[PDB]
């Protein structure tokens, strides 16, 4: 944890807290200079609370003195912490101007607002003056730079505590906080810079929750040895589709192939299985004879036989949710001694007892609506709830990939956040591609957690490479972009 | 060029 | 053979062996200069055995004396052959420094390792000192230049004899050796230069095993006379698919068309035949009425009738392997008096007696797993086993195309190696394209061996032209790239 | 003064000395990153004394920990000051490695030497270990970064105290020191960055000795109002030349015109006066009838009459030094009630009593040889002796421009240093151009100190704009480049 | 871009 | 330009 | 690139 990293750095390593506070403020100044160019033309309004976030603000304000056109600090707190007091005292000795009353029109005479009111010490809702001032800053159209986290964002959840500052730039210290990563906070954060302010690198690295980065995904990508054959790159079985949902299998299957899997087999009710090969004849699409266009227990043995020859099985996209599908999915997963990727309708009928009793690994890929149904809570209680995700992964021995604009991937010990992608992925078909990608990377030798990490990243990055407006992106275009995403990764 | 900042 | 070419050049043509050894060493120096730029900035460590490979090394070392920053030779053998001794003596008279003890840290003071320990005279496994030194060179991160073949590669098989040097550059003399061409040796070889060291050109050319080159494939490409019609460019019948494997026919058929065949007809069980024309309506896809979705003897007469009007028949992709398919394939090939291209499941059910009794020609296109089953050996005993391939071709009167990262194409007298391609071809569907390409070129007038040569090359080159990461290549993208490969060839 | 600025910043403004020390170290790290690119590939050797310079080094070393390949500190002092001790303690708690013994070969394992042995606290000559280590660093060919001032440079004089470090990069704090500006120190300094480490801007600005900068010279350049005539831009009289030195007048005269003076008149012994107009017919070159080719008292009245109509008089270039020239120069300057620019031979015969008794202003432009003769000292005692220059300016009520690779310009209260130029100016004729430039800017309305500041800068910058090798630069080419220098200034 | 350094 | 080397 | 020839 990061506030415990500050403490250790001060208390055990012996770095004066004033030194850390200085480094924080100057980082803010350099970050603004990098974003705004020469600062000397700009007039700055620094809004400072009475805590250490405000102390960081006093450092910023003092270091702009005599270099920029004008600086004014509006001090909004009651008491000052010792480091804030020290730095307030420096600002004044340096000739700085402070006021304690905020006049609505004061924004008119400034170009940049530095928001140092509340950082990680925010507790409860912002009300009264603090709130009226945040609302005025938000209506003002000025350039806003938030110190640490925008004021009003809960740094552990990304939730807005009644009201919050919308920043163009946020400079944070040590590591990104969860509140910069999850929405709405990610939105309010604007452009995020992470500054090194002198914490020991060992401590910064012992942080157990990470953003998935290009470097991390590059080093997880499996090797392609030249002397290889299709079996080197594994075999996937996808169990999917129904008479109602004939497209899902094709998108999942090509997801596996486009990430480099050697062989992909679909098991799909006849005659919907022919849809896949008419579009992509590289796929093997096995006809399953069903009574009414859905998988049922009558197909259990055929699907277990098809599983013997593969490395991983993906199940769920387009299966339909009725009782015969439920019987089949749960009896299948109960007997399949292969890694399983469980998506969509296989999640909706899943009995979680089945996951506990399985020797083999599983990845579950729900959206919040599916996760809500699965644990019997509301969407609002599960959305971006990474602790619930961790608990669930740990209890059921699986990897959980909880999909949203920020996707959470956890196995219970390690939790990762993905921030690639755009709103083009908020469209049917896009989850089916991801399920294939995951199965594909598992087939190639990646562990389930590694497979999930690499896939969520590349799936989002592929979407960003679409040439036209993102809202026109479809799952087929996304498939086409996957090999470009992989190439750009290296 | 990354001693101070990560993007 | 090449070691017999050295002997003849010395013994019958009368070139002093010292002259050949000199030309070999200086070629190494020029090759390094071409790869590294000006050599004068670099410190060189030359590892020399006691054989003629080491003698080549002494020539290299002597010719770097006084031109580069530093040269040291570590002499690792016991005895010296006469030419090595002569050249060791020259190195010393020239002021050269030799040591006989190798200290682990000696790598620290050098930039380039010239590996002249063992060439074609390697016998048995490398152990003890020789091995510890090769392991140290491999862990050292220096630039490595191997003289002739990297030490530890069997120059006749490409196999690693316990341990071998991994080179950035290998300079070989006269002709590439089989060990540079087959893996793992091809991998260890790094970039390969073939130097002319003065053998008579007549002898170099009488070598009976060749790498397939762009020039060779260009001169085999059939002519496209302007006054032509579809019949000029031949007719292919492809017998393929089943209810389980509906995509294979389409990929084979378009393989034929994309290389320029006039007409392609598929014979495919109804209704899987409709898959082909829904994707590529240029194809003719004949419905075969079958009892259970597989070809059987009941279809024998229809397929022989369809064969009367064509120039070549390809059979096998997606047929399935069950006894009724076996009866049909063998009775068909027994009566078909047309050239046949035999792939995939037609190989798995093939009775080799049938090939012997056929008047007409055949090309067989197995991967090592299929070749193993066909001759009843392990994959490890058939992989890259070009002598077994030659024997099989010769006994059965066929052309054998044994697919792998290096593909071997032989008719028993002439053996060719293909080194184009990449790991994007290690994916289902890619073999089906090749089968069509071959049938296509046979239809256009190329002999079976010529058709196979041109096809393996262009199929690999098409893969290399994929714009994005190779692992995302699919057989459909490959089809699209074939006409570009043909254009770039000229 | 700057060490008094540190004290005030700590003692009166209340900035903790540890904070200033931190800011200093991190500035060094950013400066290296800006010069070397990404630091993570480099191994750093930090040489730390026991004073605050070494403390700055410990800060550098600690901030490289875990970010770069390797850091080692060689601590070379006995005691540690309190801030050095604190920062040494931090380095170790952070996992840093320190040694106290320096082995000659230790340089072999590092890429960058950070020199934090002695800064402004250097007293007396460096001997023994400190010296052997500086000599080894100088012979080593590594990249050297000096903290504050290269160790061994006297920061008040630029003199080398027995031996000194030759840096590629020097990072200094607050302001450049005199030792970075004067030679040999300027040479040893290499590329100089001045970091802001948090001193109040008011104090940094109260520094009474400055480097002449482009910004300063831009704001001193006189205005060219559109509605103007030649008289707007003033009139210069140049009294110069002799039968021996016929070129000097022409170079001085064109110096005035090229900086924008309206009218320039030369008074030159007949017939050498005709030389000027044959080269530059824009000049007015008045013939003075002399007895033997030199000015003498017989010409006093003609030259005073010619002075009535001008704004400034330059005297000295090419006059010759004999007693009749001495009588004339001193009686002339005694009666001329106009600003005077006094150069070359007018300096060599000058009686300094004359300067004291003059109501009107003067600029003297000696090189060290001329200044030595004028105050009756050795060249070595006057060269770069800015305090002597200040005393002389103040006693004699003049501006002194003491020419050298760094030129000093002082009126006794304000002292400026010029660092533009190159060795192309170490050639006869180049001083004569400068004398004209100065007279010219005085004629245009600049005060003598302002005129001298702008001229030394532009004269040096013109030299830097020569397109070919600097050693081939002549005074005529320099004249041609002056208008380009002025244009580039804006 | 000159808050930290002068050239 | 191929008398000495083939690529 | 000068081991064999000087111009
Ligand atoms: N919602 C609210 N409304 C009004 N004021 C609030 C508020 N929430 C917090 N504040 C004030 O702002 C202060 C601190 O703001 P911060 O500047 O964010 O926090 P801090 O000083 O770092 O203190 P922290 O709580 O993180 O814990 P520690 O000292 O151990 O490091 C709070 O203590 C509070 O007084
Ligand atoms: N595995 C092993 N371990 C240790 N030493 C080995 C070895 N294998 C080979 N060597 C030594 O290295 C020597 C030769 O190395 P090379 O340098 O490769 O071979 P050569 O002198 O050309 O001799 P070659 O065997 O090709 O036949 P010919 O003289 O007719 O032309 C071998 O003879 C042997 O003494
Ligand atoms: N020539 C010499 N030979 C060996 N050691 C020397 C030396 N000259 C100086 N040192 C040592 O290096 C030490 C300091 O080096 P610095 O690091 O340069 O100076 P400082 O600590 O800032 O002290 P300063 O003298 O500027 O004055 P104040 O504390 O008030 O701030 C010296 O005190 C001395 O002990
Ligand atoms: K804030
Ligand atoms: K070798
Ligand atoms: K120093």
């Amino acid at each position: 944890h990061m506030k415990e990293i500050d403490e250790l750095t001060i208390k055990e390593y012996g770095v004066d807290s004033r030194i850390l506070m200085e480094r924080a403020g100057i980082s803010v100044v350099l970050a603004m200079e990098e974003e705004l160019g020469n600062l000397s033309d700009y007039r700055f309004l620094v809004l400072c609370g009475g805590g250490n976030n405000g102390g960081d603000g006093f450092v910023v304000a003092r270091n702009l003195l005599g270099v920029v056109k004008d600086v004014l600090v509006v001090f909004l707190g009651k008491k000052k912490t010792p480091d804030c007091e020290y730095n307030y005292g420096l600002y004044k000795k340096f000739g700085g101007k402070v006021v304690e009353q905020f006049e609505p029109s004061i924004l008119n005479e400034f170009d940049v607002v530095v928001d140092a009111i509340f950082g990680t010490g925010l507790r409860g809702e912002i009300t009264g003056e603090y709130a009226e001032i945040i609302n005025l800053v938000n209506k003002s159209g000025k350039v806003v730079v938030s110190v640490d986290v925008p004021s009003g964002i809960d740094s552990n959840t990304g939730k807005v505590l009644r009201t919050a500052v919308k920043a163009d730039l946020t400079v944070t210290f040590g590591v990104p906080k969860i509140g910069h990563i999850l929405f709405p906070g990610r939105d309010l954060t604007g452009k995020l810079k992470v500054a090194n302010i002198g914490h020991p690198v060992h401590l910064i690295n012992s942080i157990n929750r990470y953003v998935i980065t290009r470097e991390m995904v590059r080093s997880l990508l499996p090797e392609r040895p030249r002397d290889s054959h299709k079996g080197t790159y594994g075999k996937v079985l996808i169990i999917a589709g129904s008479r109602l949902y004939s497209g899902a299998p094709v998108l999942s299957g090509m997801g596996s192939l486009k990430v480099g899997t050697g062989l992909v087999k679909l098991a799909v009710p006849f005659p919907q299985n022919l849809i896949a090969t008419s579009r992509f004849p590289e796929l093997i699409s096995v006809p399953i004879d069903t009574e009414k266009g859905f998988f049922s227990l009558q197909n259990l043995q055929e699907c277990l036989e098809l599983s013997k020859d593969v490395d991983v099985v993906a199940i769920g996209p387009g299966l339909g949710n009725n009782e015969h599908v439920r019987e089949f999915v749960n009896e299948f997963l109960k007997t399949l001694e292969k890694p399983a990727v469980i998506d969509a309708d296989a999640i909706n009928v899943l009995d979680t007892s089945v996951l506990k009793e399985r020797k083999s690994p599983a990845v579950l890929t729900p959206h919040p609506g599916e996760m809500a149904r699965l644990v019997k809570k509301t969407v609002g209680d599960v959305k971006y709830n990474y602790e619930l995700a961790e608990e669930f992964a740990k209890e059921n021995d699986c990897v959980l990939v909880l999909k949203s604009a920020t996707t959470i991937v956890t196995d219970g010990e390690k939790t990762l956040f993905n921030i690639t992608g755009n709103t083009g992925l908020s469209k049917g078909g896009s989850g089916d591609v991801l399920t294939g990608m995951i199965a594909g990377f598992i087939a190639q030798g990646l562990s389930p957690l590694e497979a999930s990490t690499v896939s969520v990243y590349l799936h989002g990055f592929a979407a960003e490479l679409f040439e036209q407006d993102e809202r026109g992106l479809t799952a087929s275009e996304l498939l086409r972009l996957i090999p470009e995403a992989i190439r750009r990764l290296k | 060029a990354a001693w101070l900042f990560e993007a």
